[PDB]
C-alpha cells in the first residue's frame, strides 16, 4: 500500500524547545526532559519541561498523599507480606463507612476513616490540579475551554464521591478505592436502582460516549486523509483555509449533506465529550435520590412493555 | 525591594489595612465561638 | 518488498509462540510462557538491522 | 544552628512558603481526622456522652 | 447549491462502478452506483421496521422491537413475522453500511485524500457483524443476535452480560473500556486546545501551535503534538472497537463460566497460591 | 553567592522574620497540647 | 569521611532536599501508620484502655 | 584490584548515585517487610508476646 | 569542577549547615526512640 | 579520555571518598545484622 | 539450489533457518519427554530405583 | 569446510553476541527448570529425602 | 583466552555494565526465591523450627 | 563485501577468538556433564 | 551479492548442511542402539 | 576501528581490572556456597 501517515518514516531532532513565554514565571519551569525515540515515531519525542508553581505542588503533593495512603491500606490489607500483596493487588480495597455511621465523622481508621481521610487528599488535589488549568491557560493568554471541559469531569466525579453520599445522607454510597471493588461497586449501584439502562442520562451519557468515538475516528481518519495537504496544521487553516479544510468540509457535504469548519469540528468536539460526564452526573445524582427503580419508571414512562 | 514591586511603604501600609480585616473577621468569630460554647459546650 | 521491519515482526511472532510454548512447559505454567516468550519476542521486534 | 538563615540563599522563599504552608494544613487536617475517627478522642461525641445529648 | 469554494472540486471520475452512469450529486449529497444501494437498502430496512411494528401492534417508536429468530431455528430463515424480518432487515442493514463504506471510497477517490474514513468505519461495520452475523453462526442460532429496538437491544445487553455474571470481569471488555473512557478524554482535551488558542483572552492574538505544545508541557510535561494526537484520537477509538469485538466473539464460544472466575488462574499462580493472609488467603 | 541572587543581609533579616513567625506557630501548639494533655492524656 | 561535602558537588541541593523531605515523610508516616496498625502499639487505644474511656 | 575508580570514568556519578540510593532503600524496605510478614521475625508481634500486651 | 557549579568552599560552607540539621534531627529522634523505649520496651 | 569527561586524578578522588562511604554503610550494618544474631539468631 | 541466495537476502534466510530449526528440535524433544515410553529423564529413575 | 569465519562479513557481532548471550541463558534455565520439574533429578529434593530434613 | 579483551572493541562497556548489573541481580533474587519457596532452604522457617519459636 | 563491514582478515580472527570461547565454554560444560553423570547417570 | 559470491557462500553452507546431519545420524543411530522406535 | 572508538590498549586496560572485578565478586560466591553448603549440604 501507499505509506498511511499512521506511524513516521523518518525522525529528525534539533534545539530542545523551551516553550513560549507569554506572563509565564520562566522560574517555575523545570528544565527539559530527555527525548524519547519510541515516542517520536508516533508523536513528539520531546519530553519537558513542566511547570510546578503553588497550585502544581498544592495537587501533586495532596495526590501523593491519596494515593499512599491507599497504598499503605493495601499493604496492611496484604499483612506487610509482598507476595500477598501482589497477589492480591486488584482485590484490596479502602472501603467508605458503613451505612450506621451516616454523614458522620466518628467512623473508625479500619471503619472508613482511613477513607474519609484518603477522599479528602483526593479532593484537594483534583481541585488544585483545576486551578491549575485555569491558570497555565491565563498565564499564555489562552482560553479558559480545558479548565471548564475539566470541570465536566469533576461533575460526575463530585456527584459520585460528595453530592450523591450528602444527598442520600450517609458515606456508604460514595466508590470504594480499589480496582475490583469499583467494578462491584459499578455493579451493585445498577442491581439497587433496578436496571440503570433505563436511566435516560446513563443512555444519552453513552449516546455522547460512543459519540466521542464516532466523531475521534471520523476527525482523525479526516485529518490524517487531508494531512498530505497539511490538514494537521489546523491553526493556519482557521486562520487561512487551505485545500486540505476544503476538501476535508467537501468530504463530509457529499457523504452526508452537511459539514464542519475547522475551527466548528473542535466546538463539536468539545461539547460531544463534554455532555458524557454533564449527563452523566445528573443521571447518577437522581438515581436513589429521585428514581429508586429505573425499569419501573421506563414501563411508567412508555419506554418497557407493562407487565 | 522584592518579588512583588511593592515599595516598602505601599507593603507597610497595605499589612495594616489587611490586619484590620483579620481582627474584625476574628474577633466576630471569637464572639460566635462564646455564644456557642455558652450555648452548648463542646468541653 | 517485506521491509526489515516486518520481517522482525513475523519472526518475532513466531518466536513468540515457541519460546511461549517450550517455557510454559519449563515453567509447568502457561504464563511463564506468556512472561518468558513475550519479553524475548518485544526485545526481537525492537531490534531490526 | 546560627547559619540556618543561608537556606533563603538557595531556596526561593516564595516556594518554600507554599510547600511549608500545604504541608502544615494538610498534616493538621489529617490528625483531627485521626483523633475524630477514634473514639476515645473525638470530642463532640465525648461532649455528648458527657452532657446526655446523645439520644 | 455548492458552497462558495465547491465548484472547482465537482470534476468526473474517481466511481469504482458504473462510470459516469451515477456520477452525479441530488443537492449536497453525491449519488454513485452505492448511493442508488445504499438509499435502496435503507429505505427498505426502514419501511420493513414500520411494517414490523405493524404486526407487533405498536406505534411508540421506544417500544417498537424487531426479534431474531427464536433458537429452535437455529441458522435457518424464519416466519417473517416470527424473525423473518429481522433477517431482511440484517441484510438491508449490512448492505446499506457496506454500500455506504463503498460510497466513501468513491468520494475519496474524486478529492483525491487518502482511505482513512472508510477503513474507520469498516471498523464500527465489523463490530457490527460481529454481534449479529459471525458470533451467532458460531454459536449456531440467529438468536443470540440483538432485536432491533430502542430499549430492547438494551434488554439483549443485560441479559447476555449477566449470562457471565458481571461482565465487568471479562478482561478484554476492561480493555475496550478504557479505550473508550481515553478517547473521550482525548476528544475532551483536543476540542479545549484548539479552541483556546484560535480564541483567546479577549483583544488577544491568536496563539499559534507553539503556545498548544507549551500549554501541554507545563501542564503535564508532555505534549503528543498536532499531528500525533490525529493518530491517537484514530487508533484510541478502533482499539476501543477492536477490542468490544474480541471481548465478544470469545464470549459463549471459548469462554463460558462466570469471567469472575477467569482472575483465579493470577490467585493460584503456584509460587503464592497458598502463602496465608491476604484477601484470597 | 547562591542560587537565589539574595544578598547575605536579606537572607539574614528574612530567617529572622521567619523564625518569628515558627516559634510563634509552635508556641501557640505547645498550648495546645498542654491543654489537652491536662485535659486528656495520651499516655 | 571528611571529603563528604563534594556530594554538592555532584549533586544539586535544592532536588536533594526537596527528594529528601519527601522521603522522610512519606517514611515517618508509614511507620506511625504501622503502629496504629499494630494493637499492641496503637497509643490512642492504649491509652483508651488504661484509663477506661471506652466501654 | 586498585584499578576499580576508572569506572567513574564511564558511569555518570549523578546516575550512579540515585540508582543505588534507590536500589538500596527498595531493598532494605523489601526485606523489613519479608521480616514483618514472617511471623517468627516480626519483631512487634514478638514483644507483645514477650510481654503479655494483648489478653 | 562540579556538576552543580559550586566550588569547594561553598560545598563546604553548605555541608556544615546541613550536617548541622541531620545531628539536629537524629539527637531528636534518640531521644523520642529512647522516651518510647523506656515506655514500651519494643525488644 | 574517559566518557564522563573525569579525569584519572578526579576519578581516583571521587572513588576514594566513595568507598568511604561504603564501608562506613556497611560497619553500620555488620553491626545491625551481629545485634540481630545475638537477639535471635536465623542460622 | 545455490540462486536462493539471489532470490533473497542471505541474513533473512539463516535468520529463519536458525530459529525455525532451533524450535523444530526443541518442540521434538518435547514430544519424546512427554512420551512416557521414551523421556529419559523417567525411564532412567525406573532403572535405577530413585523414585 | 575452512571458509566458515566469513559470516562475520555477513553478520554484525554486535547483534550475533547479544542473540548469543540471550540464546544461551534461556536454554540453561529451561534445561534447569525441566530438572527441577522432574523429582528424580531436583537436587533440593533429592538432598532432603537424604539427610531426612522433613520431618 | 589472552585475546578476550577486544570483546570492548565490539561492546561498548558502559552498555554491558548496566545489563550485566540487573543481570546478576535478577539471577541473585530469582535463586533466593527458589530456596525460600523450598521447606528444606526456607532459612527463616528452618530457623523457627530450629528454635521452636512458632508455637 | 557483504553488509557488516568487518574485513575478511577481522572475520578471521574475530572467528579464531570467538571459537576459543567456544571450546572453553563447552569444555567446562562437559565437565559439569561428566560430574553429574557419575552423581546420577541419566542413563 | 554477485553470483560468485552465491555460489561460494552455497558451497560453504552445504558443508555446514553436511557436519550438521552427520551428527543427527549418529544422534539417532546412538538412540537407535539404546532404544529402537520401529 | 572499534565500534567503541577504544584502541587496543585501551580494551587491554578495561579487560585487565574487569576481569579482576569478576575473581573477586566470584571468590566472594565461592566463600558463600562453602559456608553454605558446610551448614547444610546439597549433595
Ligand atoms: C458546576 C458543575 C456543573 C457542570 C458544569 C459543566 C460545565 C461544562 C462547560 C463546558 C463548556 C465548553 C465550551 C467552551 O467554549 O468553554 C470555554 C468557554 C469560553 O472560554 P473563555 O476563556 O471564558 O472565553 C474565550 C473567548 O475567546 C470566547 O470563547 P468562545 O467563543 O469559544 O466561548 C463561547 C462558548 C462558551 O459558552 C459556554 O461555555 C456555555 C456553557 C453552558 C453550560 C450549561 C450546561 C448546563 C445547563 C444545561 C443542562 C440541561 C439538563 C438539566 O459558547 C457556547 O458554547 C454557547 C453554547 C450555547 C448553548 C445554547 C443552549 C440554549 C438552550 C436554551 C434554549 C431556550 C429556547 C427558548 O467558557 C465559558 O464561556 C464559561 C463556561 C462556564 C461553564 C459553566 C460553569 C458553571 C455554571 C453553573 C454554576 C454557576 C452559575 C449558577
Ligand atoms: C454497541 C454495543 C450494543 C449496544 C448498546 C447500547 C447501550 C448500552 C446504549 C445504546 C444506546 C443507543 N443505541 Mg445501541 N447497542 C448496539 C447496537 C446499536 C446499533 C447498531 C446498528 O449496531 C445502533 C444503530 C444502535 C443505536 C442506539 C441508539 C438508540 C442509542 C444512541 C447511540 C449513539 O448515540 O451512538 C453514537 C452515535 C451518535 C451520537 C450519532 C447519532 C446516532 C443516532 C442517535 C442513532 C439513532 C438510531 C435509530 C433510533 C435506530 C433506527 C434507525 C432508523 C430505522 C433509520 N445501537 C449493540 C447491541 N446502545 C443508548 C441508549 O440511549 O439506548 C436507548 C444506550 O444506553
Ligand atoms: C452493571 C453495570 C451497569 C452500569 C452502571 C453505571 C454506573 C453506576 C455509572 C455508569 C456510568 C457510565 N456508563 Mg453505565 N452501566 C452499565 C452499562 C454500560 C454500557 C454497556 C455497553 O453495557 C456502557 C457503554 C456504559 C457507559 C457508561 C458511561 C457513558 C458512563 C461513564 C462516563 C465516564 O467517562 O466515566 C468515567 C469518568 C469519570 C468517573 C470522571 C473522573 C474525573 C476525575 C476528576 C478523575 C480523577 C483522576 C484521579 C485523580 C487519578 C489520576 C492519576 C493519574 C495517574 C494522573 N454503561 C450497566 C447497566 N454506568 C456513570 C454515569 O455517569 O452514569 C450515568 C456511572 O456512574
Ligand atoms: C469530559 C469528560 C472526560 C474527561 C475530561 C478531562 N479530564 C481531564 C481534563 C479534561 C478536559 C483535564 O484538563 C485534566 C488534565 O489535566 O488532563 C490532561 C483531566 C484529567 N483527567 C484525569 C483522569 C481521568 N479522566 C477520566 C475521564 C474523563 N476525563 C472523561 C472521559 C478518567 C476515567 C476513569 O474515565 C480518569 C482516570 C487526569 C489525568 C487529569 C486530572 C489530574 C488530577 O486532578 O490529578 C490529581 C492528582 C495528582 C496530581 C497526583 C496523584 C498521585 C500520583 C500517584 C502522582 C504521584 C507523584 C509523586 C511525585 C510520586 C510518588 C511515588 C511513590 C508513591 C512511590
Ligand atoms: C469504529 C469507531 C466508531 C465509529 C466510526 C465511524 N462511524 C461512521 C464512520 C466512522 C469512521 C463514518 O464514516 C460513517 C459516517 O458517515 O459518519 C457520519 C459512520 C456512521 N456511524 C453511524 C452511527 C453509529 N456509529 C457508532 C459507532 C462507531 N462508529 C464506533 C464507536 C454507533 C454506536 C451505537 O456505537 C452508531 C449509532 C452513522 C451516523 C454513520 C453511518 C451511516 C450509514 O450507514 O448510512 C447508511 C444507512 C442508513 C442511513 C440507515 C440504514 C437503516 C437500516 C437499513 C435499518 C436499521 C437497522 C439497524 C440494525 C436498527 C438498529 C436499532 C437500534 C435501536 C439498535
Ligand atoms: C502518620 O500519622 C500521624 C500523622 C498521626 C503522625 C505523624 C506525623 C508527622 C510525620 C509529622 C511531621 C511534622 C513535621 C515535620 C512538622 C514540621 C513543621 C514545621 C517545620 C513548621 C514550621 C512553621 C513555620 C511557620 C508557621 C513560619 C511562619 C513565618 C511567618 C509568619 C513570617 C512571614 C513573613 C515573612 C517571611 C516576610 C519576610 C520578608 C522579607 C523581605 C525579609
Ligand atoms: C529474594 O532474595 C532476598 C531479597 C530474600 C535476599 C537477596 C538479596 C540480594 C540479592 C541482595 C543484594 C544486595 C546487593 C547487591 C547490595 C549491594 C550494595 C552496595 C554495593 C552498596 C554500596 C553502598 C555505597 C555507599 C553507601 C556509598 C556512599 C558514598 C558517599 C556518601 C560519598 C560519595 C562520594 C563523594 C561525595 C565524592 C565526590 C567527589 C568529587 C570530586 C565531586
Ligand atoms: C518497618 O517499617 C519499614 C519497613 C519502613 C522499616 C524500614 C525502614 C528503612 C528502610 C529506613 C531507612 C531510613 C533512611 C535511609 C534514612 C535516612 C535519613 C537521612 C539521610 C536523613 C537526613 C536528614 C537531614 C536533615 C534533617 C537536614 C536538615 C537541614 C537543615 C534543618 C538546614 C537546612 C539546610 C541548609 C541551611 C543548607 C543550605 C546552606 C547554605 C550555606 C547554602
Ligand atoms: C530438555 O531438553 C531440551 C528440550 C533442552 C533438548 C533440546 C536441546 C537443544 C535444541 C539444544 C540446542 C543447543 C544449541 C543449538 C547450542 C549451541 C551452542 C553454541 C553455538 C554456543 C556457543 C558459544 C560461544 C561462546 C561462549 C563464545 C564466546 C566468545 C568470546 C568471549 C570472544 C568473542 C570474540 C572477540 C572478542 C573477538 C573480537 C574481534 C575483533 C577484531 C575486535
Ligand atoms: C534456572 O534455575 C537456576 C537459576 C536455579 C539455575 C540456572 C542458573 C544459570 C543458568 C546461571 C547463569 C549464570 C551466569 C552465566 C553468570 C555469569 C556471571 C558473570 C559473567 C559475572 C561477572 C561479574 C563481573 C564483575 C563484578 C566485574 C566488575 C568490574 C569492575 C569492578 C571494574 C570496573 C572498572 C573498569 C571495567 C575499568 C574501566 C576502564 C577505563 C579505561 C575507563
Ligand atoms: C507500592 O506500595 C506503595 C504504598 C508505595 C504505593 C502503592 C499504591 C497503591 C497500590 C495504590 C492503589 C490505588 C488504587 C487502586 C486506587 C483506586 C481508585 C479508584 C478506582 C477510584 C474510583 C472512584 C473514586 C471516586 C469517585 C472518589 C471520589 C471522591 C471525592 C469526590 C472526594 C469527596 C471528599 C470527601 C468524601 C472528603 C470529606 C471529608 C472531609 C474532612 C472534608
Ligand atoms: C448479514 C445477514 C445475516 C442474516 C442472514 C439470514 C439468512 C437466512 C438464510 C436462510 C436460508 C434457508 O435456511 C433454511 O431455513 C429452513 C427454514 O428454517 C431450515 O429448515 C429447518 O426448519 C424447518 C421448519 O422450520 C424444518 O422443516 C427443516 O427440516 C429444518 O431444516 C433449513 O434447514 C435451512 O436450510
Ligand atoms: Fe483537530
Amino acid at each position: 500500500a501507499e505509506y498511511q501517515n499512521i506511524f513516521s518514516q523518518v525522525q529528525v531532532r534539533g534545539p530542545a524547545d523551551l516553550g513560549m513565554t507569554e506572563d509565564v514565571n520562566l522560574a517555575n519551569r523545570s528544565g527539559v526532559g530527555p527525548f524519547s525515540t519510541l515516542l517520536g515515531w508516533f508523536g513528539n519525542a520531546q519530553l519537558g519541561p513542566i511547570y510546578l508553581g503553588s497550585l502544581g505542588v498544592l495537587s501533586l503533593f495532596s495526590g501523593l498523599m491519596w494515593f499512599f495512603t491507599i497504598g499503605i491500606w493495601f499493604w496492611y490489607q496484604a499483612g506487610w507480606n509482598p507476595a500477598v500483596f501482589l497477589r492480591d493487588l486488584f482485590f484490596f480495597s479502602l472501603e467508605p463507612p458503613a451505612p450506621e455511621y451516616g454523614l458522620s465523622f466518628a467512623a473508625p481508621l479500619k471503619e472508613g476513616g482511613l477513607w474519609l481521610i484518603a477522599s479528602f487528599f483526593m479532593f484537594v488535589a483534583v481541585w488544585s490540579w483545576w486551578g491549575r488549568t485555569y491558570l497555565r491557560a491565563q498565564a499564555l493568554g489562552m482560553g479558559k475551554h480545558t479548565a471548564w471541559a475539566f470541570l465536566s469531569a469533576i461533575w460526575l466525579w463530585m456527584v459520585l464521591g460528595f453530592i450523591r453520599p450528602i444527598l442520600m445522607g450517609s458515606w456508604s454510597e460514595a466508590v470504594p478505592y480499589g480496582i475490583f471493588s469499583h467494578l462491584d461497586w459499578t455493579n451493585n449501584f445498577s442491581l439497587v436502582h433496578g436496571n440503570l439502562f433505563y436511566n435516560p442520562f446513563h443512555g444519552l451519557s453513552i449516546a455522547f460516549l460512543y459519540g466521542s468515538a464516532l466523531l475521534f475516528a471520523m476527525h482523525g481518519a479526516t485529518i490524517l486523509a487531508v494531512s498530505r495537504f497539511g490538514g494537521e496544521r489546523e491553526l493556519e487553516q482557521i486562520a487561512d483555509r487551505g485545500t486540505a479544510a476544503e476538501r476535508a468540509a467537501l468530504f463530509w457535504r457529499w457523504t452526508m449533506g452537511f459539514n464542519a469548519t475547522m475551527e466548528g469540528i473542535h466546538r463539536w468536539a468539545i461539547w460531544m465529550a463534554v455532555l458524557v460526564t454533564l449527563t452523566g452526573g445528573i443521571g447518577i445524582l437522581l438515581s436513589g435520590t429521585v428514581v429508586d427503580n429505573w425499569y419501573v419508571w421506563g414501563q411508567n414512562h412508555g419506554m418497557a412493555p407493562l407487565n | 525591594l522584592g518579588y512583588t514591586g511593592l515599595t516598602d511603604e505601599q507593603a507597610q501600609e497595605l499589612h495594616s489595612v489587611y490586619m484590620s480585616g483579620l481582627w474584625l473577621f476574628s474577633a466576630v468569630a471569637i464572639v460566635a465561638h462564646l455564644a456557642v460554647y455558652i450555648w452548648r459546650p463542646w468541653f | 518488498e517485506v521491509s526489515e521491519f516486518a520481517f522482525r515482526l513475523m519472526m518475532a511472532a513466531v518466536i513468540f509462540v515457541g519460546v511461549g510454548i517450550m517455557f510454559a512447559f519449563a515453567g509447568g505454567h502457561w504464563f511463564v510462557g506468556l512472561v518468558v516468550g513475550g519479553l524475548v519476542a518485544a526485545f526481537f521486534a525492537a531490534t531490526p538491522n | 544552628m546560627s547559619k540556618f538563615y543561608k537556606i533563603w540563599m538557595i531556596f526561593d522563599p516564595r516556594r518554600v512558603f507554599v510547600a511549608q504552608g500545604v504541608f502544615l494544613f494538610l498534616l493538621a487536617v489529617m490528625i483531627h481526622l485521626i483523633l475524630l475517627s477514634t473514639p476515645s478522642y473525638n470530642w463532640l461525641e465525648i461532649s455528648a456522652a458527657k452532657y446526655n445529648r446523645v439520644a | 447549491a455548492l458552497l462558495s469554494f465547491e465548484r472547482k472540486y465537482r470534476v468526473p471520475g474517481g466511481t469504482l462502478v458504473g462510470g459516469n452512469l451515477f456520477d452525479f450529486w441530488v443537492g449536497p449529497f453525491y449519488v454513485g452506483f452505492f448511493g442508488v444501494a445504499t438509499f435502496f437498502f435503507a429505505a427498505l430496512g426502514i419501511i420493513l421496521i414500520a411494517w414490523s411494528a405493524v404486526l407487533q401492534g405498536t406505534w411508540n417508536p421506544q417500544l417498537i422491537s424487531v426479534y431474531p429468530p427464536a433458537l429452535e431455528y437455529g441458522l435457518g430463515g424464519a416466519p417473517l413475522a416470527k424473525g423473518g424480518l429481522w433477517q431482511i432487515i440484517t441484510i438491508c442493514a449490512t448492505g446499506a453500511f457496506v454500500s455506504w463504506a463503498l460510497r466513501e471510497v468513491e468520494i475519496c477517490r474524486k478529492l483525491g485524500i487518502g482511505y482513512h474514513i472508510p477503513f474507520a468505519f469498516a471498523f464500527a461495520i465489523l463490530a457490527y457483524l460481529t454481534l449479529v452475523l459471525f458470533r451467532p453462526v458460531m454459536m449456531g442460532a440467529w438468536g443470540y443476535a440483538f432485536p432491533y429496538g430502542i430499549w430492547t437491544h438494551l434488554d439483549w445487553v443485560s441479559n447476555t452480560g449477566y449470562t457471565y455474571g458481571n461482565f465487568h470481569y471479562n478482561p478484554a471488555h476492561m480493555i475496550a473500556i478504557s479505550f473508550f473512557f481515553t478517547n473521550a478524554l482525548a476528544l475532551a482535551l483536543h476540542g479545549a486546545l484548539v479552541l483556546s488558542a484560535a480564541n483567546p483572552e479577549k483583544g488577544k492574538e491568536m496563539r499559534t501551535p507553539d503556545h498548544e505544545d507549551t500549554f501541554f508541557r507545563d501542564l503535564v510535561g508532555y505534549s503528543i503534538g498536532t499531528l500525533g494526537i490525529h493518530r491517537l484520537g484514530l487508533l484510541l477509538s478502533l482499539s476501543a472497537v477492536f477490542f468490544s469485538a474480541l471481548c465478544m466473539i470469545i464470549t459463549g464460544t471459548i469462554w463460558f463460566d462466570q469471567w469472575v472466575d477467569w482472575w483465579q488462574w493470577w490467585v493460584k499462580l503456584p509460587w503464592w497460591a497458598n502463602i496465608p493472609g491476604g484477601i484470597n488467603g
